[PDB]
């Protein structure tokens, strides 16, 4: 059971997202970012939005910026619950997954 | 006309890489058929290998030959390590595709494609 | 500012050392963990009794699509194709022509529900509130073909669900 | 934390498992907790802040051993800091509009769209052609929950991106799995996969 | 909320916490599912005068990149060295 | 233009006018550019279009009931910058972004006018002119169109 | 309204119906053809014409910002009624 | 401070320009162009022969210290005789700065593998080979990474069709998944969106 | 003396002042073989001498770390080793030489 | 042609082949290959089924969306037959059973049912009709299965004179009851053969050859009103064929002669099973019937099909019958059986 | 070190395209004509490469437009005709080039509208 | 007047976030002493 080499073969969920985006408007491409790290949906949206706002040379209003941080940190809670509890589930501790997935 | 080479400096050097690849594929076919439990014979597998090398016989650019050999080595590695599955090996034989006759009349009857 | 999550030095006074020996031999911190799961055994479970009980939703919920009408019964859709243009999935297909009375109306309006990503862009784009995503989410089918909606299906959805859809739009249209 | 943090079985499965050095983590392209677990003091919310992250107070958890256990402790403390940020966002939420008051980028309100000629034109054009973006290219990154998430976005002046490379933090992390698993057993590889916090929607795209 | 006193005591003791002050099941402290209508504010560009678009057009201020060198004194770094972080005074050690 | 409106009044409304079965007129959309008038006079050699009234009530049309049936009449659909003049046969059938443009040649006569064939989903939707200075300039005949 | 072809297949509000000898009607065998019975062309015709006292009237479809974009309709012709291009409501100027 | 307009940071623009010519002075053998965008991103355009010298200098030099390779990608521009632009995005933690290094290549010209400089570059180069067909010399293990086994072509090239050339299904006769020429029940609908009116005069090209 | 640098795998150095003096002096020696007018030599000698000045005039490690602004003194030692490795590599590359080749006409033009 | 049945596309899954086929008996061995080949090219297939819908699931992936339509039918009910055929251009009859049940006997499935399908098809205007008979059908046969094949074959031709009738030999394939039948005998020790299999000659035909022949009959205007005999390219003694089966499967072969009357008694024993009998008296008879030689009928070559030798495909069928020790043996490890010249 | 390769550039064997979509296709290199419905000329700046149109047919289920042509939507943009031609040759496509059509310069005179003796006098404004 | 989702006038009440694992249990001496006491009673 000693691991002599790990060879991760990926692409089993490769869906040409980056080629598909070239056929979309900037609005139409936004939902593709929900489905990248599909546990941190709104954080992915924010990264794409900041990139487009930078090329546009426009600024979002302060209330939107506060909503983005608020829901970015709610999303960070979503991600870390999934990260920690599924990590614990793999190691054999199945019960934190259930308590925390209610949250 | 002065370009950076990939591996071979000229077609004479390139053809040597091709021959070594052909040997590697030729030797491997008996293993592929046995390991993947294919229902084709070693002769069919080796005929197919010959068919794939023949389609590129007209290349006279050493860089293009070098890239064809690089891909040939990658394809061989996928087969030897059973990264490929039986479906990937059998894709070379297009078993489920019906013949498309190449004569003018046969195309004419079926559609507008030339 | 930063903090250290794991940079602490255990004390070496005989009481602390024995406290740790008792922990190692009597399994005190493992017993403590048993206490937590025991407390959960006596907590009321969070399970709801589906399908007799339903998870809470809001007026903005994006569910099954429906084509709406005006109070007179005329269709709201005037075949502008904005929903078709914006659809990220190219799930919408539209054809249109002058109706027998001259009206600008569709002769085809299909949504491939297996292409759709239930994003709601179509209802944002619609200038007349014709295409909406209703509140229904319980419409799974036994065949793929049953999820290729044409105009008749979508209009029937609107007539079926208009009572709920109109109330949901009433609650949220001031945020739009 | 009562279930895991001081549990000896949990510690045996995570302590000194998948140790990565601060130098290797940087050269292998790690980010997020995969850097901070090894002591590197880096967080884009602090060093390259975006939106209003420069207006909230929080602490960055830092590891010392660079192993799975320290990365587990970092993520747990990061959750506590998230709550601390959320508290400030609730108290300091300001009034005002929620999208840029520029109808060549953000669509008008529906009531304006149905009354004003300019608003109807801009609504029509934004939802069909979309806004054009001045030509250029940007690499923009944020401190995503899984690490640094970035896009290299190329505009050619039209309303559709010319190229969009997505930088997924888990891509570089998973590429380091073989390095991190050296000298470990099969059940440790299971733990090491979880400590990297990999989602293949972003790794594969 | 409906647990008997002895059961509340038992699970309070087992967990070491007072679980009744922070129940994970929601009761009546949550918002009503029907709310009064909103009246949302407008943005800074909602004006009848002194509001010409050409004075508030971010896209038309974007410029092509400045060419610093093309192929057609003290050393510098890309920015000043980063300041060292300070330990948290909220809780420096976990 | 600007991105919003400060007009707080009621708009003008104009009645529509029949000028034949080829060109539909929704004259409330007219912006009084007079391109149609100039084209009819100068290109088609027809002095039937004009302006009546004055001020804000100025109206483009024929005053009396008259059809604009010149062999070149369909070209006023192209040069009208707005939807005031549109094609009756094409009405409501397509949107511009969704059409594919095939650049081709007209065969209805021997002039060889250059055209664009607009198709969508395997169907021909309309015929537009294609600029060729030495042949048809930017016009086509009604039979071509 | 919803008519039936000689084969018995309902004709839709778009005029669709499979002709005899069209195999595609096999898809309805043992099942049904979904047809919406409320024909909008019939429903709108039932609305009464609204009499107004001005040469120009505006229509937003009703319900304020829940209707359609507001348009203004000219009522100078007595040979016909003004019709809203969004919702089909008809208007007339009285005397 | 107009509320809807992105503010300008002139201090960064000056700092990145200064460092831009600092790099050009030190590596004149390779640097072809240096530019700073209006949102303060510095790009270094180099001859491909300088991939290792330039990247090594940026990583190791005491006034650079770009220790992290954030991203390594490619862009396909068919109108150029060297259609592929290779883009390195690097991060400096010491100086809290980013820099972009760009080079070029064509279908038959290899680029030096930068794995010796950044171990992160291993998989990024495999992706570039897989999606664009750019060969990286001296790569420890160059093979496809994202596409299916035996996949033919390089999908991220502009002239590779969106839906490819082959599709898969299960065939009961041969009791396996087979690949066949692609037919779509609904063809993708190409939209022509660009307005025929210029949007940004600042970027107008000379006639 | 530091118990830990805080960075995993970076050992604490017992004699950082002498180690820094060795490394900077080695860096200066290697630069001697670079041409005088090469910008890499002029810039690296300038910044290398500043650090050597600060090490000589500051005996306290903590106060020296504050002056250097390079993080832990072990981080500064590592950077000196990295700079020394780069200087040796620069000698074979010779990047001070003129540009090897101009790009094609529109290689860097964007948008196309 | 009605405009909806004009061929379009390039002959793939999403194309329009113009064929609208009702396939009776599509849920069996032959049907799954016929439905697969029709769906490959974008035909409309009506699959009337008597069985549980679970047992039609393997058919569903075979067509593009909307191209496989399932219907309930009863062989005795003529309305249920009419509903399944009245939109079709060709009707294919593959109904058959190798044993009699309490409810259906050989007469019901090989005479009454095929005649009803042909009669209703003719009344409904169906243009093409393909009916599967049997190479060895004979009114003067000891096998009631083959006797009924002869009666029903005459009835179909009389009811639907323009029908194409196909008479295949025993068909071998993955799901066959031929090579799999012999291979499964190993469970009883030795292999009992009447007269030690020296007095029987068989000419088995590959399943895909029969399928391709059926598909080409639909598209061939010359096939209307004809009778074809689908036979494999080589004839074998029954003993040699069974010996070859056990060689490919690497199972020990112990052939012993069993008299005809003893084999019949054994057949009656297995018939008592209320499920699918392992063997029957009639099955024993057919397996020991020499495969007829019919030079006057057209064959697979006349429909553009080159018959596949049994040697190229036996391993495709018989590999699953080997033990782990022999699973990986290759196609060339066994020598072909002696073929009668 | 550079080697001398004097052959023409032909990447047809390493692009992975099927043979039927190299030799049977006809590329068209052109500058798109101005859409006559609008006066803007910004969509007439660059060269385009497109391929011959092939069959589309109605889907039997929905009536959608089906295609078996993988190049049906493929459009490439080029700065100049020479760039487009070089791209077509190295990929093995036969091509048709069409010259850019530039509007002819015109003599515009507002004063001609009121000519004393010419036919350019307008009868209305 | 403007009405939108806003915090209450004085703000929200304080929100805990810091780790809290209460200190429980007897000392090592007491626990071992009870263990030996049980053993001696068992042996007797
Ligand atoms: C072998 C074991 C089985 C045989 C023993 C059978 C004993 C009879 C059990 C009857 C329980 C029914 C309770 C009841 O009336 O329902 C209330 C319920 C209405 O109450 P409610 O409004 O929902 O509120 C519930 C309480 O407020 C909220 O619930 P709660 O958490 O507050 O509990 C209330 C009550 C419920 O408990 C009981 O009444 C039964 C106690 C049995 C203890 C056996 C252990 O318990 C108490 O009041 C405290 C004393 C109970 C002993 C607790 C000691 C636990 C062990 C110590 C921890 C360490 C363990 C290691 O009515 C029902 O729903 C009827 C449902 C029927 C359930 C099945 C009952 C039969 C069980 C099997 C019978 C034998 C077969
Ligand atoms: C008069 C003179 C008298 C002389 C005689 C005196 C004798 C008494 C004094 C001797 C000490 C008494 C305690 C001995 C019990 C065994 C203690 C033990 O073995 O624990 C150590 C073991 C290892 O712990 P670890 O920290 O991982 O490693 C140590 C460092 N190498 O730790 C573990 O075992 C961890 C076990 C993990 C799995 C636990 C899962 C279940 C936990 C809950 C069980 C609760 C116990 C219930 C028992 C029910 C009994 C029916
Ligand atoms: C004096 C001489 C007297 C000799 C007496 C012995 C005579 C033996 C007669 C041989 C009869 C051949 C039976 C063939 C056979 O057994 O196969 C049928 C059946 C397996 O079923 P199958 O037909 O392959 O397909 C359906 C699978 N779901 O059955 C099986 O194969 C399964 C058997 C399982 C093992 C138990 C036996
Ligand atoms: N070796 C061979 O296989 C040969 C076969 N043939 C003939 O080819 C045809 C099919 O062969 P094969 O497919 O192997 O036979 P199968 O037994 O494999 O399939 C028989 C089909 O007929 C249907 N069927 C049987 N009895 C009835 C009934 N009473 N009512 C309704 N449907 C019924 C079955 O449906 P269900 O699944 O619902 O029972 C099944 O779909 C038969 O006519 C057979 O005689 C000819 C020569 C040789
Ligand atoms: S919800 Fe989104 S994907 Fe679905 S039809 Fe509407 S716009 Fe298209
Ligand atoms: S956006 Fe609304 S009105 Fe326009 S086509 Fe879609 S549903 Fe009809
Ligand atoms: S061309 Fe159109 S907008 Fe101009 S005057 Fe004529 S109708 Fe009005
Ligand atoms: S599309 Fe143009 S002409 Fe038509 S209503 Fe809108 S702005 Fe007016
Ligand atoms: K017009
Ligand atoms: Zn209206």
């Amino acid at each position: 059971e000693m691991v002599r080499k790990c060879d991760p073969h990926i692409g089993l969920l490769h869906r040409g997202t980056e080629k598909l985006i070239e056929y979309k408007t900037y609005l139409q491409a936004l939902p593709y970012f929900d489905r990248l790290d599909y546990v941190s949906m709104m954080c992915n949206e924010q990264a794409y939005s900041l990139a487009v706002e930078k090329l546009l040379n426009i600024r979002p209003p302060p209330r939107a910026q506060w909503i983005r941080v608020l829901f970015g940190e709610i999303t960070r809670l979503l991600n870390h619950i999934m990260a920690v509890t599924t990590h614990a589930l793999d190691i054999g501790a199945m019960t934190p997954f259930f308590w925390m997935f209610e949250e | 006309t002065s370009v950076k080479p990939i591996f071979s400096r000229d077609m004479n050097e390139a053809k040597r890489r091709v021959r070594e690849l052909y040997r590697a594929w030729y030797r491997e076919v008996p293993n592929t058929v046995h390991l993947f439990q294919l229902d084709i014979s070693v002769k069919q597998g080796r005929d197919k290998v010959r068919e794939m090398f023949k389609k590129n016989a007209h290349i006279t650019d050493p860089r293009v030959v070098d890239l064809l050999v690089i891909k040939g080595k990658m394809e061989l590695e996928e087969t030897i390590k059973v990264w490929k599955q039986r479906t990937h090996v059998m894709r070379f034989f297009h078993e489920t595709e019906a013949p498309r006759p190449k004569d003018f009349l046969s195309k004419f009857y079926v559609g507008h494609d030339p | 500012t930063y903090k250290y999550v794991n940079l602490r030095e255990p004390s070496m006074d005989m009481k602390s050392v024995t406290d740790r020996a008792a922990q190692t031999l009597l399994w005190t911190e493992l017993i403590r963990g048993l206490g937590m799961t025991l407390s959960y055994l006596f907590r009321e479970p969070a399970t709801i009794n589906y399908p007799f009980e339903k998870g809470p939703l809001s007026p903005r919920f994006r569910g099954e699509h429906a084509l709406r009408r005006y109070p007179s019964g005329e269709e709201r859709c005037i075949a502008c194709k904005l929903c078709e243009a914006v659809c990220p999935a190219q799930a919408i297909t539209i054809e249109a022509e002058p109706r027998a009375d001259g009206s600008r109306r569709t002769t085809r309006y299909d949504i491939d529900m297996t292409k759709c990503i239930y994003c709601g862009f179509c209802q944002e784009a619609c200038p007349v509130d014709a295409i909406v995503e209703g509140p229904n989410f319980e419409f799974s089918t036994e065949t793929h073909e049953e999820l290729l909606y044409n105009k008749e299906k979508l209009l029937n959805n609107g007539d079926k669900w208009e009572a709920e859809i109109a109330a949901n739009i009433q609650a949220d249209y001031l945020y739009r | 934390e009562e279930m895991l943090t001081n549990n000896r079985i949990w510690r045996n499965r995570t302590v000194d498992i998948g140790i990565v050095t601060a130098e290797d983590a940087l050269n292998y392209g790690f980010s997020g907790v995969m850097l901070r677990g090894s002591g590197i003091q880096w967080d884009l919310r602090k060093t390259q802040p975006y939106d209003v992250y420069d207006q909230v107070e929080f602490d960055v958890p830092i590891g010392s051993r660079g192993d799975c256990y320290d990365r587990y402790l970092c993520r747990v403390e990061e959750m506590r800091q998230s709550i601390r940020i959320i508290s400030q966002c609730l108290n300091k939420m300001p009034p005002g509009e929620i999208k840029v008051d520029d109808a060549k980028v953000s669509p008008p309100k529906r009531a304006e769209m149905k009354t004003s000629m300019e608003s109807l034109i801009h609504h029509f054009k934004l939802y069909t052609e979309g806004y054009q973006v001045p030509p250029g290219a940007t690499y923009t990154a944020i401190e995503a929950p899984k690490g640094e998430f970035g896009v290299y976005l190329v505009s050619d002046g039209s309303s559709r991106p010319y190229r969009c490379k997505i930088k997924a933090p888990g891509f570089a992390h998973l590429a380091g799995l073989d390095k991190m698993s050296k000298g470990h057993m099969l059940a440790d590889v299971v733990a090491i996969i979880g400590t990297q916090d990999i989602v293949f929607g972003e790794v594969d795209r | 909320a409906s647990a008997t006193r002895f059961i509340q005591w038992l699970r309070n003791w087992a967990s070491g916490r007072d679980l009744q002050a922070k129940l994970q099941l929601r009761y009546q402290e949550i918002s009503k599912r029907t709310q009064p209508p909103p009246k949302l504010p407008v943005g800074p560009s909602h004006k009848l005068s002194n509001n010409y678009y050409c004075t508030r057009d971010g896209r038309r201020e974007a410029m092509p990149p400045s060419i610093v060198m093309s192929s057609q004194k003290k050393a510098v770094s890309p920015a000043p060295p980063i300041k060292r972080w300070e330990l948290s005074q909220d809780e420096p050690y976990l | 233009g600007s991105d919003r409106s400060r007009f707080l009044e009621g708009k003008r409304a104009v009645e529509d006018k029949n000028i034949g079965p080829l060109v539909k007129t929704i004259m409330t959309r007219c912006i009084q550019c007079t391109r149609c008038i100039r084209f009819a006079s100068e290109i088609a050699g027809v002095d039937d279009l004009g302006t009546t009234g004055r001020g804000n009530d100025m109206q483009v049309g024929t005053y009396i009931e008259k059809m604009f049936m010149s062999e070149l009449s369909g070209n006023i659909i192209d040069i009208c910058p707005v939807g005031a003049l549109t094609s009756k046969p094409y009405a409501f059938t397509a949107r511009p972004w969704e059409t594919r443009k095939t650049e081709s040649i007209d065969v209805m006569d021997a002039v060889g006018s250059n055209i664009v064939v607009s198709t969508r989903t395997g169907e021909v939707m309309r015929i537009l002119p294609r600029m060729h200075e030495d042949i048809n300039e930017e016009w086509i005949s009604d039979k071509t169109r | 309204g919803v008519r039936t072809s000689p084969t018995g297949e309902k004709v839709t509000h778009t005029g669709q119906v499979y002709d005899d000898g069209d195999y595609r009607k096999v898809r309805f065998v043992g099942r049904q053809k979904e047809v919406n019975e409320n024909f909008a062309i019939d429903l709108i015709a039932e609305q009464p014409v609204s009499q107004v006292g001005s040469r120009v009237i505006s229509c937003d479809g009703g319900g304020g910002a829940l209707g359609h974009p507001r348009v203004y309709i000219n009522l100078d012709k007595e040979t016909k009624t003004g019709t809203c291009g969004y919702c089909g409501l008809q208007f007339r100027q009285q005397h | 401070t107009r509320p809807t307009v992105r503010p300008r940071n002139d201090v960064a623009h000056k700092q990145l320009s200064a460092f831009g010519e600092y790099v050009a002075e030190i590596l004149p053998k390779y640097v072809q162009q240096v530019q700073v965008s209006c949102f303060n991103e510095l790009e270094i355009c180099i001859h491909p022969d300088g991939v290792i010298p330039v990247l090594t200098f940026l990583r190791d030099h005491s006034n650079a210290q770009f220790k992290s390779l954030a991203d390594l990608t490619a862009v396909d521009i068919p109108t150029r005789q060297n259609r592929f632009e290779i883009v390195y995005n690097l991060l400096s933690l010491r100086f809290n700065s980013r820099i972009r290094v760009k080079t070029y290549t064509d279908e038959l010209t290899p680029i030096e593998s930068s794995v010796p400089v950044y171990k992160a570059a291993n998989w990024y180069e495999r992706e570039i080979w897989d999606m664009f067909g750019v060969f990286f010399a001296n790569h420890p293990d160059l093979r496809r990474i994202l596409t299916d086994y035996g996949f033919e072509g390089h999908p991220f090239r502009k002239d590779f069709p969106l839906s490819g050339y082959v599709e898969l299904r299960y065939d009961d006769e041969v009791k396996r998944v087979v690949a066949e020429p692609v037919e779509l029940a609904q063809e993708f609908r190409k939209f022509d969106l660009n307005s025929p009116w210029e949007a940004f005069p600042a970027y107008r090209q000379p006639p | 003396l530091k118990k830990t640098t805080g960075l995993v795998g970076l050992a604490v150095c017992e004699t950082p002042h002498e180690r820094l003096k060795i490394l900077y002096t080695k860096i200066l020696d290697v630069l001697g073989h670079i041409p005088k007018n090469a910008a890499y030599r002029k810039y690296t000698e300038q910044i290398t001498n500043e650090k050597l000045s600060m090490v000589k005039a500051e005996p306290d490690v903590k106060k020296l770390e504050e002056r250097l602004q390079g993080g832990q003194i072990e981080e500064v030692i590592l950077q000196a080793e990295n700079e020394l490795s780069l200087a040796r590599k620069m000698i074979q590359w010779k990047p001070w030489e003129p540009l090897v080749e101009e790009p094609p006409a529109s290689q860097w033009k964007w948008p196309i | 042609l009605h405009h909806a049945v004009i061929p379009h596309g390039k002959g793939g899954r999403s194309s329009v082949s113009g064929i609208v086929a009702t396939v009776f008996g599509a849920t069996g061995f032959l049907g799954r290959y016929v439905v697969n080949h029709l769906g490959r090219m974008g035909s409309q297939v009506i699959v009337p089924h008597r069985c549980e819908p679970y047992d039609t699931m393997h058919l569903r992936p075979m067509g593009d969306l909307g191209q496989i339509i399932f219907m309930d039918w009863n062989g005795r009910d003529k309305d249920s037959i009419r509903r399944a055929v009245e939109h079709s251009s060709v009707v294919i009859n593959l109904v058959g059973r190798e044993w009699e049940t309490q409810n259906f006997d050989f007469e019901d499935v090989f005479v009454k049912i095929p005649q009803a399908i042909a009669q209703v098809s003719k009344e409904a205007g169906v243009e093409k009709f393909i009916h599967i008979s049997h190479l060895n059908a004979d009114i003067k046969s000891s096998s009631k299965y083959l006797r009924s094949k002869a009666v029903g074959e005459k009835e179909v031709r009389e009811t639907f004179p323009e029908a194409t009738i196909i008479k295949p030999a025993e068909i071998f394939g993955r799901e066959d009851r031929f090579l799999n039948y012999f291979a499964n005998i190993r469970w009883f020790g030795g292999v009992p053969l009447i007269s030690l299999g020296k007095k029987t000659v068989k000419q088995p035909v590959y399943i895909v050859d029969v399928t391709k022949g059926i598909i080409n009959a639909i598209k061939d205007p010359d096939a209307r009103g004809k009778t074809f005999a689908f036979v494999g390219p080589s004839r074998y003694l029954l003993f040699d064929l069974v010996q070859y089966v056990f060689a490919v499967a690497h199972r020990p072969f112990l052939p012993y002669p069993l008299p005809h009357f003893a084999y019949r008694w054994i057949g009656r024993l297995f018939e008592i099973s209320p499920f699918e009998p392992w063997t029957t008296r009639d099955k024993v008879e057919r397996i020991h019937t020499t495969d007829k030689i019919l030079p006057h009928l057209p064959g697979l070559e006349d429909l553009g099909v080159e018959a596949t030798p049994l040697e190229l495909k036996a391993i495709e069928v018989l590999r699953r019958h080997r033990t782990y020790r022999w699973l990986s043996s290759e196609i060339e490890d066994v020598q072909p059986a002696k073929t009668i010249p | 070190q550079l080697i001398t390769v004097d052959e023409k550039l032909d990447i047809t064997t390493i692009t992975g395209v099927p043979e039927e979509h190299i030799k049977t296709r006809k590329a068209r290199i052109f500058v798109p004509a101005r859409n006559n419905m609008q006066s803007g000329v910004n969509n007439t700046k660059k060269w385009k490469m497109e391929f011959d149109t092939r069959e589309r047919w109605e889907n039997p289920l929905m009536g959608w437009a089906s295609t078996a042509d993988p190049l049906s939507n493929l459009v490439l943009t080029f700065s100049t005709k020479e760039d487009a031609v070089a791209f077509a040759e190295k990929n093995g496509w036969s091509y048709d080039v069409e010259e850019r059509k530039v509007p002819k310069p015109k003599s515009k005179s507002y004063g001609a509208n009121f000519s004393w003796n010419k036919r350019t006098r307008v009868s209305t404004k | 007047k403007v009405k939108q989702d806003m915090p209450p006038v004085g703000g929200y009440g304080p929100i805990d976030y810091k780790r809290n694992l209460p200190r429980r249990g007897l000392s090592g001496y007491s626990m071992f002493a009870v263990g030996i006491g049980a053993l001696l009673f068992g042996y007797w």
